[PDB]
């Protein structure tokens, strides 16, 4: 879609993080989903920015560090 | 042009792109290359279509890692590259020494530039590296 | 502190010992010998800053040495990094006549 989101991981240094690129090639900060949190393994997920907008013709960043322990 | 969920490419028919993600979840496609005009384009030193597209990642996880890691030109970095501390990672990547002389200026984590003076040096200029120094503490030096 | 050469000798002999590059240097200046400095300097790696005393106070070996230098950095390529010359062009050595000997 316009929005096209690439992401992938890098795992930086225990923290595996999460590298989003939700790029919202979109016509506008169209509406978005959902989310949800949970306890992973030693590790546990643990951020998400928070809104919900996938704001016109635009690329964001979306991260996610993840609880490494 | 990046894909849709899942797909897979079964195979390319003609420019009017066709895509599969094995019998659906699939693509007709305005194309947009990337890489063939890319080797050639780079390999006569071209970047007018890059630019011109204005294409400009390098990390989805990374994407400056075909070659782009193994630099081609610094000529990519301007395409697109950020923080300094990016910078700075491309400071040292490309060796990006122009990016490093504000990177050094805006780096401050030391070891950076303490290397890195000597580097320069060794890359060239004393002139400058004895400023850089100056301030590292390499005084006796 | 009353100085001496002798005592320089066998502690160059010692100087060859110790194991850091410094020292040894200084032993090799002190002792007025550009050549034991520059002998040092091919061992420890050096190789930029051997440059600079070759020129400075000449023994020519800045040619000798540059060659090699450079072909580190050759290795290490880009032309740029390659870095070329000594009588004329990028360097003008003996052309330029100037401070070293």
């Amino acid at each position: 879609d316009p929005v096209y989101a690439e992401a992938y991981v890098h795992v930086n240094q225990y923290d595996i993080v999460l590298d989003v690129l939700v790029v919202n090639q979109t016509s506008d900060t169209l509406q978005n989903c959902t989310l949800e949190l949970a306890t992973l393994g030693d590790l546990k997920l643990v951020e998400k920015p928070s809104p919900l907008t996938l704001a016109p013709h635009d690329f964001a960043n979306i991260k996610a560090n993840v609880k490494v322990a | 042009r990046t894909l849709d969920l899942p797909i897979y490419v079964t195979r390319v028919k003609g420019n009017n792109v066709y895509c599969l993600d094995r019998e659906c979840r699939p693509r007709v496609l305005t194309i947009d290359p990337t890489e063939f005009k890319f080797k050639l384009a780079l390999i006569n030193r071209k970047y007018d279509e890059v630019l011109h597209m204005v294409r400009n990642a390098k990390l989805v996880g990374q994407s400056i890692i075909a070659y782009l890691q193994k630099k081609g030109y610094p000529e990519v970095a301007l395409h697109f590259v950020k923080d300094e501390k990016t910078r700075f990672s491309l400071a040292l990547e490309c060796g990006n020494i122009e990016i490093a002389l504000e990177a050094a200026k805006a780096l401050d984590d030391k070891n950076c530039w303490e290397k890195l003076g000597e580097v320069a040096l060794l890359q060239g200029n004393h002139q400058i590296v004895e400023m850089c120094y100056q301030r590292t503490k390499n005084f006796d030096k | 502190a009353s100085g001496n050469a002798s005592m320089v000798n066998k502690l160059a002999e010692g100087a060859e010992r110790d194991g850091k590059n410094n020292v040894a240097f200084m032993s090799y200046f002190l002792q007025g010998k550009l050549d034991a400095c520059l002998e040092l300097l091919i061992r420890t790696g050096r190789l930029p800053e051997a440059a600079f005393l070759a020129r400075t106070y000449l023994p020519s070996q800045v040619s000798r040495v540059v060659k090699l230098w450079r072909e580190n950095l050759s290795k290490v390529n880009q032309k740029a990094a390659e870095s070329l010359a000594d009588p004329t062009e990028y360097e003008n050595l003996f052309p330029g006549l100037k401070e070293a000997f």
